[PDB]
């Protein structure tokens, strides 16, 4: 197990290409306005 | 307007100063015993020139020097800015 | 001690401590200081004043030969008070043995070249020139080698940010490969690895 | 006269009779490996990784302690000592499970950086290794006790410095566990400070838990203020940002200790922060504006009022280059009547001079003081490293103590001399003894807060207690000069805010409507809207949101203490320069030169632009701002100590009760510390 | 100080020396200009000639304003011969990079602490 | 904003999480004091390291290993 | 041989740009990373300047930066010659001070004791 049963390529766009991206949680944590109320 | 305050600058030695040093021994405690609204102030060590500073009008800077004085010499060069 | 300590050898240790003795006695006008590196190699040091006249003692001799010139180079320290250094570096072929021989210097003093010695520091140092900014005199050409035609810098020294300070990029607005300012994709991350405790207790420096 | 002459190594060198190997071969630059051996603390033999080896004599002695006598030849390095040092840390490898990928000191620790360079090769055991259990104290120390080289360098010091005794040992033979016995957690000031001592990784902090190793990180010294003795601290940075902090072992003021609310308050630092520019919006509505566009929306408003009607109070932890920015801008439209947020009674002295409005006999002092008398406060809780540093001279030399009012809970071992106000005069002469005490005394000492002094009755305590500082000191006093009469306050920039000739105390502002404020203050409860006329707006300028941050017309940001080279002073009136290092997010800038982009806009344009030309400003102001940390000699409470005797005003009738008392309170007071969300968490540790 | 200088001996030798290479490069300005194919306004590499020769003025000393001169004396050499390809020279005149505001109130709207 | 640059291309993650997978294992048991660690096989897997289970019931899995683990 | 005596104090101009004028370095005793004893990691007076920005990246969020500079420390044996090296290079600077402690008096075996306050127990 935890591997898998046919296979895949290298291809150019498969359309899948994968074009990777970050995998982290977000930073500053922006503050949120107070709402309706004056 | 004025004056606003008076900042008298000396230094720890150089006895040259002295007269500044002196000048508390003479008038202080007798020259703000009046008044009891000017704050005055004396803070550490230009270590040369003793220059006297002033405020007023402002916040515009006059600043007059002293070298090497005697005790009273001071004491009427201080009333020179103070009567205006 | 033996077996994985490397054997230490001590005739060669013997000889060049004689050979190196009197070569602080002939030359008194120059050499300021002459030692014996452990692994039996010889360092000389001498005032900047000597360089053309030293050489040509070693030159030629019938005690030292001296023909072969192997390797010029630099070094360049900060708190040395006088930056830079030279080290000469000659094989005896007769007699089988290397003496170093070190100059110091400084950016405004000039060093005199010794390319009529020897015609193989024609191109060592038409490179130091480049490199750390030395400016030897009476060389019969002074050029740029090893360095692009914009570097301003004189690179290997001490005080230039390891990436240059203009990155390249060609861009098609009009026809050039033209320089704008360095802006990386990577920090280039510094990591610390000097670790305290001092582990070496014979070059211990002065009390203090 | 008086020294022996003793060779280490073959070399020649003096030492006072009576200092230890250790003290003497250190002379010369070498260091015989330490493990339970530790300057501040005291001497054991537990270790076993110091054998240095004598000159003709079979034995092999230890170099923590024993005296060194007339010449030994002290033989550092030999094929004697290599027999040992080699031996002693094959042993503490026995058991130290196979931790260093994860163990977080895994960069630092002493099973590593010693036993490569000296000791051992390889391993033999082969089979073993008891694995005894964790448990814990509190959400700071976390405790995996697996380790424990067992130096026994963490129990010295509980019933040491800080003086909470808990921590012990319980056991016999190959096993004995540190930990306390019940399951009593431990917790205090200056014990969050514990994680230094431990030279391997058992003791390691919890918030900091897992987030980098230590070659990463970059040491820009700092300094830290919360508070009054300040600090010398080191910050560190991964990616940018701050990780922990550390102390940097300065020899006055912390001596190698850092307290612990200026350690764990890094952490509130980046949750909850004001990154822009907000405009006013004339309902509830508070937005988002262009850097330019509510700069200039303040700088009309200036154009309009004039004289009084606007007025500034900054009393928080700002700099010294934003209270003269701020302090000639809006002195050159003449309108002052400005102060700070705290309250500092006033009489005939309080800027002059100065004499009586800092600390006069330094930290270093109180090494050298025999009789001591402090009154009104609860030093613990504020400036926690005075504290203890009555504690070490309290020890290791006899010091008496004597408090007035309020009996606490402190460390050592006061006595309660009355509580109210009324217990001051009678003292003048004798009653309610002591009474030839403070007058037989070679040193005296006195020392007055800034919590009982900011009383309403106030300028009679300042008076009532100066009078029996001059009371002894007229007599001889001390020796001697050594001056007595000291002040100590527990906020955090105010001999810089005040000294420079900003009136004290918040009334100038109480007693008319002045139209258009700048709260720098800011957090405090002193001056609310309702207190203020009608809405004519008073400007927030800060980096935090706290209390202040929607009761406010026009907002400014700025950086914290990290993100700005500024000028603090502590209560010595020293000089410290805390040093970039994150540089600030998002638009916020600097405060004094988010003072001079208002004054070009608007109508004046003060004479500077770079940093230099601020100092040279802060020169002229003040001489000793541009002096770092030197205690120049001064008295000068001669000539205050009759002027200040104008006023003839007498006491109120009141128990005196300090603000904070156990613990509770010392975590969430000033800014930062309220939104640090760890303190969050060991403040509800607390209540239950 | 006591080295032996470069060149010059003090200021006049020295600022008779920057004087002269002047013309070479006034007098070469152009012939490059057609030579490159690189096509700009002639009294240009006039302007930057006498904009170069002018910025460093403040030197107090000979064996300096001789080692700036050995690295002028070089360009005369690659420029009035061929070793660089239009794109070595170009380079002077910065065509393509954004003004910098080098004013107050540009910056504080763009980037953090300058 | 960020949000635009993966349009179309189908964006890669991560089927599996081990976040907890873990917690499904059958916890062990020994009868016994104190245990070796070695995990995933000799010699492959992390360095071998001896945990105390004496508690009344949690046991303790090294945290190299992860694998919940008790008496 | 041309010794020809002079004094014009030595600095030199020209070959980085902008960063003579703006910057300050400072001067420094490293201050010695607490978690560990090791004295060895002084004794060197080294010099680093002034920090800055360092921001975010917006593809990854490495921290990509100018500031050629930011990385360099450079290492002397001394004050004396510490100074040395800013004029003479032509920079603005600032100095720091060495720290050593105080000498100090510590005796075990006073640890049990008759009439003295320290006398420690379970130690
Ligand atoms: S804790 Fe100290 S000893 Fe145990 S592994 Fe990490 S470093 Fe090696
Ligand atoms: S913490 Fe680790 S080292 Fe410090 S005492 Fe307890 S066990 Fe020994
Ligand atoms: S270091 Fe030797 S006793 Fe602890």
């Amino acid at each position: 197990k935890f591997i898998w049963t046919n296979h895949k390529f290298n291809l150019s766009g498969t359309p899948q290409q994968y074009v990777p991206y970050s995998t982290t949680r977000k930073k500053i944590q922006e503050w949120v306005p107070p709402s309706t109320p004056y | 307007l004025g004056l606003r305050e008076i900042r008298i600058h000396l230094c720890q030695r150089s006895p040259g100063s002295q007269g500044v040093r002196d000048f508390i021994e003479k008038r202080y405690v007798e020259l703000k015993k009046a008044n009891p609204d000017l704050p005055i102030l004396i803070r550490e060590c230009s270590d040369v020139q003793p220059k006297l500073w002033a405020r007023y009008a402002f916040g515009q800077e006059k600043n007059v020097s002293l070298n090497n004085f005697s005790a009273d010499q001071v004491t009427r060069a201080l009333e020179n800015v103070l009567s205006s | 001690t033996r077996p994985t300590v490397r054997p230490r050898n001590d005739v060669a240790h013997k000889q060049l401590s004689a050979f190196g003795e009197y070569v602080a006695e002939i030359l008194p006008k120059y050499v300021q200081q002459v030692q014996v590196s452990c692994f039996n190699e010889l360092e000389i040091c001498i005032h900047p004043d000597g360089v053309i006249p030293v050489l040509t003692f070693l030159r030629d001799h019938s005690n030292a030969q001296f023909k072969s010139l192997a390797d010029l180079t630099a070094v360049d320290i900060p708190t040395r008070q006088n930056r830079f250094e030279i080290v000469y570096n000659l094989l005896s072929l007769r007699f089988n043995s290397r003496i170093r021989v070190k100059t110091y210097t400084d950016e405004l003093t000039p060093i005199e070249s010794s390319v009529p010695v020897y015609k193989a520091a024609n191109w060592y140092e038409r490179e130091i020139w480049d490199m750390f900014g030395v400016f030897f005199a009476n060389h019969p050409d002074l050029r740029r080698i090893l360095t692009d035609y914009g570097f301003e810098g004189h690179p290997f020294r001490k005080d230039f940010p390891l990436s240059g300070y203009v990155e390249l990029r060609y861009d098609d607005e009009v026809k050039r490969v033209v320089a704008e300012p360095v802006e990386l994709a990577q920090e280039f991350r510094k990591f610390d690895l000097n670790s305290p405790w001092e582990a070496f207790p014979a070059y211990r420096q002065p009390p203090e | 006269s008086n020294l022996i002459e003793v060779f280490v190594d073959g070399q020649s060198v003096m030492v006072e009779p009576g200092t230890t190997v250790l003290q003497a071969c250190e002379k010369v630059g070498m260091q015989i490996p330490r493990f339970c051996y530790h300057e501040r603390l005291s001497v054991a033999g537990n270790c076993r990784m110091c054998l240095v080896e004598i000159e003709k004599a079979p034995k092999v002695v230890a170099a923590c302690a024993m005296p060194v006598m007339k010449g030994w030849n002290i033989l550092t390095n030999s094929e004697k000592t290599k027999k040992a040092r080699e031996g002693v840390m094959e042993f503490l490898l026995a058991n130290h499970p196979l931790d260093c990928p994860i163990c977080d000191q895994g960069g630092e620790c002493d099973l590593q950086d010693q036993s490569m360079m000296f000791g051992s090769d390889r391993s033999r055991f082969l089979e073993g290794k008891r694995a005894v259990e964790d448990k814990n104290i509190g959400p700071l120390v976390k405790t995996i006790m697996t380790r424990c080289i067992q130096c026994t360098r963490c129990i010295r010091f509980a019933s040491e410095i800080a003086g909470v005794d808990d921590l012990g040992t319980t056991g016999r033979g190959n096993d004995m566990q540190v930990g306390t016995y019940i399951e009593k957690m431990f917790m205090s000031e200056l014990s969050g400070n514990i994680i230094d001592i431990c030279p391997v990784g058992a003791l390691t902090s919890k918030p900091y838990a897992f987030t980098a190793r230590p070659w990463e990180t970059r040491k820009t010294e700092s300094i830290d203020v919360m508070d009054a003795v300040g600090s010398n601290i080191v910050v560190s940075t991964r990616t940018g940002e701050v990780m922990r902090i550390l102390p940097r072992m300065h020899e006055d003021i912390n001596e190698e200790w850092i307290s612990d609310k200026t350690r764990f308050a890094y952490d509130g630092l980046k949750r909850q922060r004001l990154t822009e520019p907000m405009v006013r919006n004339e309902k509830g509505l508070l937005t988002h504006t262009t850097w330019e566009d509510a700069l200039s929306r303040v700088a009309g408003m200036l154009q309009s009022f004039q004289g009084n009607d606007v007025a500034a109070i900054a009393g928080g932890l700002v700099d010294a280059e934003a209270l003269i920015a701020l302090k000639d801008l809006l002195n050159r439209v003449d309108s002052d009547t400005l102060c700070t947020e705290e309250v500092f009674p006033t009489a005939g002295a309080g800027t002059d001079l100065r004499s009586n409005y800092l600390l006069n006999t330094t930290i270093a002092g109180v090494e050298e003081a025999d009789v001591v008398l402090l009154v009104g406060t609860n030093p613990r809780f504020e400036a926690p490293l005075f504290n203890a540093r009555i504690r070490k001279s309290w020890l290791h030399n006899d010091l008496k103590v004597a408090l007035i009012g309020s009996p606490v809970d402190l460390t050592y071992r006061y006595d309660h001399l009355g509580d109210s106000p009324k217990i001051l005069q009678d003292i003048a002469s004798g009653s309610h003894p002591f009474s030839q005490v403070l007058q037989e005394a070679k040193k005296p000492m006195v020392i007055l807060g800034s919590s009982a002094l900011q009383r309403n009755d106030g300028a009679a305590i300042l008076a009532a207690v100066s009078n029996i500082a001059q009371k002894i000191r007229t007599s001889s006093g001390v020796t001697g000069d050594w001056k007595v009469m000291n002040i100590l306050h527990r906020i955090a920039s105010q001999v810089a805010a005040l000294d420079l000739g900003y009136k004290p105390g918040v009334e100038a502002i109480q007693k008319n409507p002045p139209k258009m404020l700048f709260l720098l203050g800011a957090d405090g409860g002193c001056i609310t809207r309702q207190d203020l006329p009608k809405d004519c707006f008073i400007v927030y300028q800060g980096h935090h949101g706290d209390v202040g941050a929607p009761i406010a017309d026009v907002i400014l940001p700025g950086a914290a203490y990290t993100e700005k080279s500024a000028t603090y002073v502590n209560t010595e009136g020293r000089a410290q320069q805390t040093k970039v290092a994150v540089t600030p997010p998002g638009l916020a800038r600097e405060d004094w030169k988010i003072i001079r982009a208002l004054s070009e806009i608007a109508g004046m344009t003060l004479p500077y632009d770079t940093l230099d030309q601020v100092r040279n400003r802060l020169e002229e102001v003040s001489p000793n701002l541009v002096r770092y940390d030197d205690v120049e000699g001064a008295n000068y409470f001669q000539q205050a100590s009759e002027l200040s005797k104008l006023v003839n005003q007498q006491l109120l009738a009141d128990p005196l009760v300090p603000p904070q008392l156990t613990i509770k309170d010392f975590y969430m007071t000033d800014s930062i510390s309220r939104a640090s969300q760890t303190m969050a968490k060991c403040v509800k540790a607390v209540t239950e | 100080t006591s080295v032996k200088p470069i060149f010059s001996r003090d200021m006049n030798e020295a600022k008779r020396r920057v004087r002269e290479l002047y013309r070479a490069w006034y007098r070469e300005v152009p012939n490059t200009v057609h030579l490159f194919q690189l096509d700009i306004s002639v009294k240009q590499g006039r302007d930057k000639v006498r904009e170069m020769f002018k910025k460093n003025a403040h030197i107090t000393d000979p064996r300096v304003v001789d080692l700036l001169v050995i690295k002028g004396k070089m360009e005369l050499e690659e420029t009035i011969k061929v070793w660089k390809q239009r794109t070595h020279v170009m380079r002077f005149f910065h065509e393509t990079e954004a003004p910098r505001p080098k004013d107050f109130l540009s910056k504080f709207y763009v980037g953090h602490d300058p | 904003y960020r949000k635009v640059r993966f349009v179309g291309r189908q964006k890669e993650v991560n089927e599996n999480f081990a976040i907890d997978l873990i917690a499904e294992q059958p916890v062990s048991q020994v009868g016994s004091r104190v245990i070796s660690c070695d995990g995933g096989g000799g010699a492959l897997g992390h360095p071998r390291v001896y945990i105390n289970l004496d508690k009344e019931t949690k046991t303790g899995t090294c945290g190299y290993c992860g694998l919940q683990f008790r008496q | 041989i041309t010794v020809d005596e002079k004094l014009d104090i030595t600095t030199i101009t020209g070959v980085p740009e902008e960063h003579i004028k703006t910057r300050k370095a400072r001067i420094f005793v490293p201050a010695r990373n607490n978690m560990q004893s090791g004295v060895n990691n002084t004794k060197k007076w080294k010099m680093e300047f002034d920090t800055r920005e360092r921001w975010e990246n917006p593809l990854m969020g490495w921290a990509s930066t100018a500031d050629p500079l930011s990385n360099l420390v450079l290492t002397f044996s001394t004050k004396e010659d510490a100074v040395a090296f800013a004029e003479k290079n032509g920079w603005s600077y600032d100095v720091e001070e060495r720290k050593v402690p105080k000498p100090k008096s510590k005796s075990y075996g006073a640890n049990f004791s008759w009439n003295k306050r320290t006398r420690v127990s379970t130690k």
